């Protein structure tokens, strides 16, 4: 049941990996994976009904 | 039992650690998520939203609605600044409380390009050209259009497109700047000038406000998480 | 070479300038790295750089100094020593950021009857020690940056005792390389020796070296040039010989970012 | 057994 | 592909020579060191060399924790003219001399930093009394975060700063930190200023220390005893050990030859005579 | 839990240990390296660079520039030494402060071949032959050319190649020597003599200096890391 | 995710190996491998523009 | 962290344990072995080498060279013993200090066959037959040839082969004997007698010495390591 | 990287084995295997130039 | 799973 | 992985 993932290596001395085994039945007991996703800011930065083309007039 | 040897760090509590621990409510029936609108995945998403700058922190205008209003008028052309600002997004008092400034005060280091957008709020009948400037650090901070023109700038023509954006490109010696006032990682000078003058016809207000907004570009990032000075709890 | 090519006879041409030498001791490329422009994968400021090319990457000759039996040594900092040199200096003061490599050519001829040996050292981050034992790190910008005239070494440390009006200058002791380390070890820095019987010049090609891809040339010197008499000047039986030393330096692969109005520094 | 990420 | 623990080159056997090849003659003016080996100037036998340079790799040379500071705290009643003592230390390797001298063989470096904390306590007053086992909080406050003013103020909440709560008498505390520099490498030497003095500005306004870059380079460690005070006074000390792991270094330098005198390269009068008397023709 | 039995060494802190430990700044955005010139991979690389020897540590010459200068003159031939030095690279006062000497003072043991190079700094018109000697230990240290010639040596002819190198071959009983003065691991004697004499024409300086350099060969190594005596911190 | 490497054995009583598993996501938390490289000293010992042949005159 | 439960034995230090522990000198360059002659792999190899017995521990002969010499003479035949010895190789005072005896005093238990070899050191002209005896325990210890003959024995004829060996075969109730004087694990009786008599011609010494040696056979072993009583350190 | 060897079983209640993993890079940190060899005593017990045949005269 | 060096 | 003795 071991999960093997890669580290993003900062300062250096191949891919270096690390291992993780969950010891408990409840997912709430798990550590945080930090393997997170990013999304585009559009729902906050461009919430307009008509798609904005930046080279065009915003008002036409 | 399995032979083990306890290493340094044993039994400490690091508040930044990331370990497993026993669950106090085993087999709890968790309520499922629903698709609530407005989910955020990264704090830099918030930094990319334009928020309004409190430019005029005079003793009588600060901590009032007036601090957000930069007054212009139709006076004869001058080469003197409408406003002057230091590019210290976490520490200059005009930038530190913007949403960008606030998020930067939870981090030690920032990097990337920024952008300033100005909104003209005079009447449709009012016209004008302004010069918006960014001077990278190391020379005398611009106090006259003559110097400001020599740096990065946008000449803004007022008209139907109400607003104009100047991008402050990432131009730095270091790979990240500090989120405090620091000469070694100083960012330079933002300023605004009259290019021609504001002109109005008769029967029109001769003075008006512009509002300014700051936000981060898609190449902007922060690091080294830290506590902010922007909130406290005495007693 | 059977066509006559020699280790001792060189010609260097950069921009509208050429140096010839007939008594070289080969030439050095510091750390084996030739100067280069900043690569996209290492780039940091995003604005289009200026690259003045031949207008700045050419040989500039500084003021000639004089070597005598009493000389303890001389030092210069780069880019400081070139701050007033033609369009290189202009580009430097007009931009927040700048990077540059250099060809350093030290010149000193004498005769088959003279003797003496100059150690010529190029030191990355050549931090020198101050004149004070009341305040450390106190040398002023003006005294740290002599421009083309450079500074000198001394055989004696002497602490500034004026507390009212401190001199705020360096006091670089020669056997301690002006920085608290022994001169005999300065050979771990890129160097050549002008030993008058052997050669009449030193040539050091210096890459841009820094912990950053680009930086403030006005605030920071990347390289220091230290010239010290390892064996003192001597001639026939004259008690007071003199021979000149001339420094000619050329910037190489220099590029600049962050254009604004010109910097006008307080240099005095 | 093992999972690889 | 040549590793640090590989054996060095074998000595090859060499016999008598009489030729125009002149290895022994050279010219140090060129700036080069003559690459000779024994078989160039004497007759040698064949030797299969087993020695290696494994212990002098940059990693191995630095692979040791060094003390960089001693912080003092106490657990006393705060009273109107004197408060309970907590400690604040500006992170640096320049308060002590040994690790400083080793790092300064080089101009620049990159490394991950391992900090280990040894904590010792004692009673200071005569009385009998007692104290119960102390817990210590070592809080990192990075440049810009609120530095604590009192042992018990709001900053010790640490919602974002990393803190270690260490229990007295347990194993010495330890954490690692990545390469956190704002440059591509740490500069052991910076020949410059953090400010340009402008002519149009007062001298005071353009002034800055020689060789100093960011005034608060790396922030501070703030340490306190979390326990409330006992009737009896207990003083503690936190010794901080720094080890540079995963290290790279650039541009070699002559080592420090006279006593350190401040965070810069300055030296003190009366300390400038490292070398001792020895006659030229005396073994 | 998994049955474990704590072994000796448990909870100690060995300053030379090599264990993992938790990161206080998780997910920190590290600045990438750039290709800075002059990277070093092993301290012996520095030991292979020639550095200059402070040969003349007389009471008036020590701790001055003069200590690096060995004075020769055109006097009649003598069999008496120009200089005498013990091959104790970490402890002899003339060698202990060279870059090689300094690195050796962070280690307990050294092994391998060394080389001494001398630079003639007289005028082009000056000529001369010198004898540079290495006597392995165990006999009377050479005070006359007669004895020095019987050991390892190079007869140096002064001319256009300004410099000359004598290699001190690794000749030892033990596999490594101690980096202190120690009779059991003594290295022997370095010395320099006039082979003929320095000769100059008229109108020429009759005295001049030679400078000497020491560096390690490619077969040189050190071990058992230790603190140096070459720096301290009183109070 | 285990990394198996060999020891260089000094005093003796095949190849003896040792095992290493990284327990953490950040490479900064890892121990030092001590598997380091060596390089030639040339950039410091022979920084001259024209390659030095040791049997030849250094000055020609 | 991984759930663990500390078992008994935790944190103890057993001097006989066999665990791993951190290295204080990481990456140390070890000196290789060379093929030194005389390598030993097992202490019983030393027990198989013959060493000489201090048979005559009389008040005046003990702790002198004389203790190793057993005097014979050409006197008329007798059935009386030349020497009598208990087979208690670690505790009988004549055997306990031999190399075999010494190694046995670092162990609690011994087992296997032994052998005694005698060397005749009289002149070539001297002749004689002797009886060397081993009586397994449990009866009256032999004081006359009559009894000694009934046990394990060798009749030694003196001649060109200077020496003779009697093997004391492993004959024991228990599988191992104790290395102290113990009746339950007693080994029995070694003795030597005149079979005929020593005869010499005229002009020849009438008295001479024999020397005796003991060593282990290839079936000999020891176990349960222990400290010896044969060395101490008062204060 | 686990090494599996057999125990020599003394008192009994197949081959019983035990497992060993080296946790450190330096062989000096390892436990002792106790898997040792024996040799013949001859270099000490029979160091004679001519091979001894025990049934024959040692002196001929 | 395993890596071998 | 595993070695067997
Ligand atoms: C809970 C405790 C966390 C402790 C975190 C400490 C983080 C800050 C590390 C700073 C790194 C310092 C490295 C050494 C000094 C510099 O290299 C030199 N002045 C050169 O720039
Ligand atoms: C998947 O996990 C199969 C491999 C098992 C590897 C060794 C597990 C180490 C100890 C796990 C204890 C589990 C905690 C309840
Ligand atoms: C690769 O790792 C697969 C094999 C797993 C072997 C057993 C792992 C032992 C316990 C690992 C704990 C990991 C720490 C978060
Ligand atoms: C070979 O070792 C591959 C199998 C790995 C088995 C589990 C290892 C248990 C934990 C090892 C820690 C290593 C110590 C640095």
């Amino acid at each position: 049941g071991a999960q093997v993932s890669s580290q993003k290596v900062g300062a250096h001395e191949s891919t270096i990996n690390y291992t993780t085994i969950n010891y408990y039945r409840d997912s709430a007991s798990n550590a945080a994976s930090k393997q997170d996703f990013s999304q585009d800011p559009s729902k906050f930065t461009e919430p307009i009904k008509d798609v904005l083309i930046k080279t065009a007039p915003m008002l036409n | 039992g399995l032979p083990v040897m306890n290493t340094p760090g044993s039994n400490q509590y690091l508040t930044a650690d990331n370990f497993q621990s026993p669950c106090a409510l085993p087999e709890f029936d968790v309520t499922p998520p629903i698709d609530i609108p407005g989910e955020v995945k990264n704090m830099m998403e918030l930094a990319e939203i334009d928020t309004m700058i409190p430019f005029d922190l005079s003793a009588t205008k600060k901590n009032t609605m007036e601090m957000y209003r930069v007054r212009l008028s139709d006076k004869p052309h001058t080469d003197d600044p409408i406003l002057c600002l230091s590019l210290s997004p976490a520490s200059d008092p005009r930038l530190s409380h913007t949403m960008l400034g606030e998020i930067l005060n939870y981090y030690t280091h920032w990097a990337g390009s920024l952008k300033f957008t100005f909104l003209f709020c005079g009447s449709m009948m009012a016209t004008g050209k302004l010069l918006v400037s960014y001077a990278p650090p190391g020379a005398d901070p611009p106090k006259k259009r003559k110097e400001a023109m020599l740096g990065t700038h946008v000449i803004w023509d007022i008209g139907l497109q109400s607003s104009c954006t100047m991008v402050v490109p990432w131009i730095s010696n270091t790979t990240y700047r500090q989120t405090i006032d620091d000469s070694f990682t100083e960012g330079g000078y933002i300023s605004v000038f009259y290019q021609t003058r504001i002109v109005v016809p008769l029967s029109t207000p001769r003075e008006m406000d512009i509002l300014g907004f700051v936000s981060a570009c898609n190449d902007f990032s922060v690091r080294l998480l830290r506590d902010t000075t922007h909130i406290e709890q005495k007693a | 070479e059977a066509c006559g090519y020699s280790d001792r006879v060189l010609q260097l041409t950069l921009g509208n300038s050429t140096i010839t030498t007939q008594e070289a001791a080969n030439s050095v490329v510091a750390y084996g790295r030739w100067p280069e422009y900043l690569r996209d994968s290492e780039a940091n400021p995003v604005d289009q750089p200026t690259e003045p090319d031949v207008a700045a990457c050419r040989f500039y000759t500084l003021d000639t100094v004089s070597w005598t039996k009493e000389s303890r040594g001389w030092w210069w900092k780069l880019p400081d020593a070139l701050r007033d040199m033609g369009l290189f200096g202009q580009n430097m003061y007009y931009h927040y950021l700048g990077r540059s490599g250099y060809t350093v050519h030290v010149q000193c001829n004498a005769s088959k009857f003279h003797q003496g040996a100059l150690g010529v050292f190029a030191v990355p981050e050549m931090c020198l020690a101050g004149d004070s034992n009341t305040t450390t790190m106190y040398t002023s910008y003006q005294n740290a940056n002599p421009g083309e005239k450079g500074g000198t070494f001394t055989g004696t440390f002497t602490p500034d005792n004026n507390q009212t009006s401190p001199a705020r200058r360096f006091c670089p002791v020669d056997y301690l390389l002006g920085n608290g380390t022994l001169l005999g070890n300065a050979f771990v820095f890129p160097h050549q020796i002008i030993n008058l019987r052997t050669n009449n010049c030193a040539t050091l090609v210096l890459p841009y070296v820094n912990s950053l891809s680009i930086d403030s040339m006005v605030k920071h010197n990347n390289w220091g040039i230290a010239i010290l008499p390892l064996a003192p000047l001597n001639f026939a039986s004259e008690s007071s010989p003199e021979i000149p030393i001339t420094l000619t330096i050329a910037p190489m692969c220099c590029e600049f970012n962050g254009l604004r109005n010109i910097t006008l520094p307080r240099l005095q | 057994g093992s999972s690889s990420t | 592909a040549a590793t640090s623990r590989d054996a060095l080159p074998n000595t090859e056997a060499s016999g008598p020579t009489h030729s125009k090849e002149i290895p022994a003659l050279t010219a140090v003016e060129t700036g080069a060191t003559n690459p000779l080996v024994p078989s160039d100037t004497v007759q040698t036998r064949h030797v299969v060399q087993h020695r290696s340079r494994s212990e002098s790799s940059i990693e191995s040379f630095f692979a040791r924790g060094a003390c960089v500071t001693i912080m003092t705290v106490d657990n006393s009643a705060s009273t109107t003219n004197k408060d309970k003592l907590f400690a604040v230390w500006k992170i640096t390797y320049k308060d002590t001399v040994q690790l400083r001298r080793k790092l300064e063989f080089f101009t620049y470096s990159r490394f991950d930093m391992e900090l280990t904390f040894v904590v010792t306590a004692n009673f200071t007053e005569t009385n009998n009394g007692h104290a119960l086992n102390q817990v210590y909080q070592i809080m990192y406050v990075p440049p810009g975060a609120p530095v604590p003013e009192k042992w018990d103020d709001y900053t010790w909440q640490t919602s974002s700063n990393p803190s270690i709560f260490y229990t007295y008498g347990t194993a010495p505390a330890r954490i690692s930190v990545p390469y956190v520099g704002i440059s591509n490498a740490y500069s052991h030497f910076y020949d410059g200023f953090s400010k340009v003095p402008l002519k149009d500005q007062s001298a005071a306004l353009g002034d800055s220390l020689y060789g100093a870059a960011s005034l608060n380079d790396f922030g501070i460690l703030a340490v306190r005893v979390v326990n409330d005070h006992n009737p009896t006074k207990v003083t503690s000390k936190i010794r901080v050990y720094l080890k540079p792991k995963h290290i790279r270094v650039w541009c070699p330098r002559p080592p420090r030859a006279v006593a350190y005198y401040g965070p810069g390269v300055d030296y003190k009068d009366g300390t400038l005579t490292p070398l001792s008397t020895k006659d030229l023709t005396t073994y």
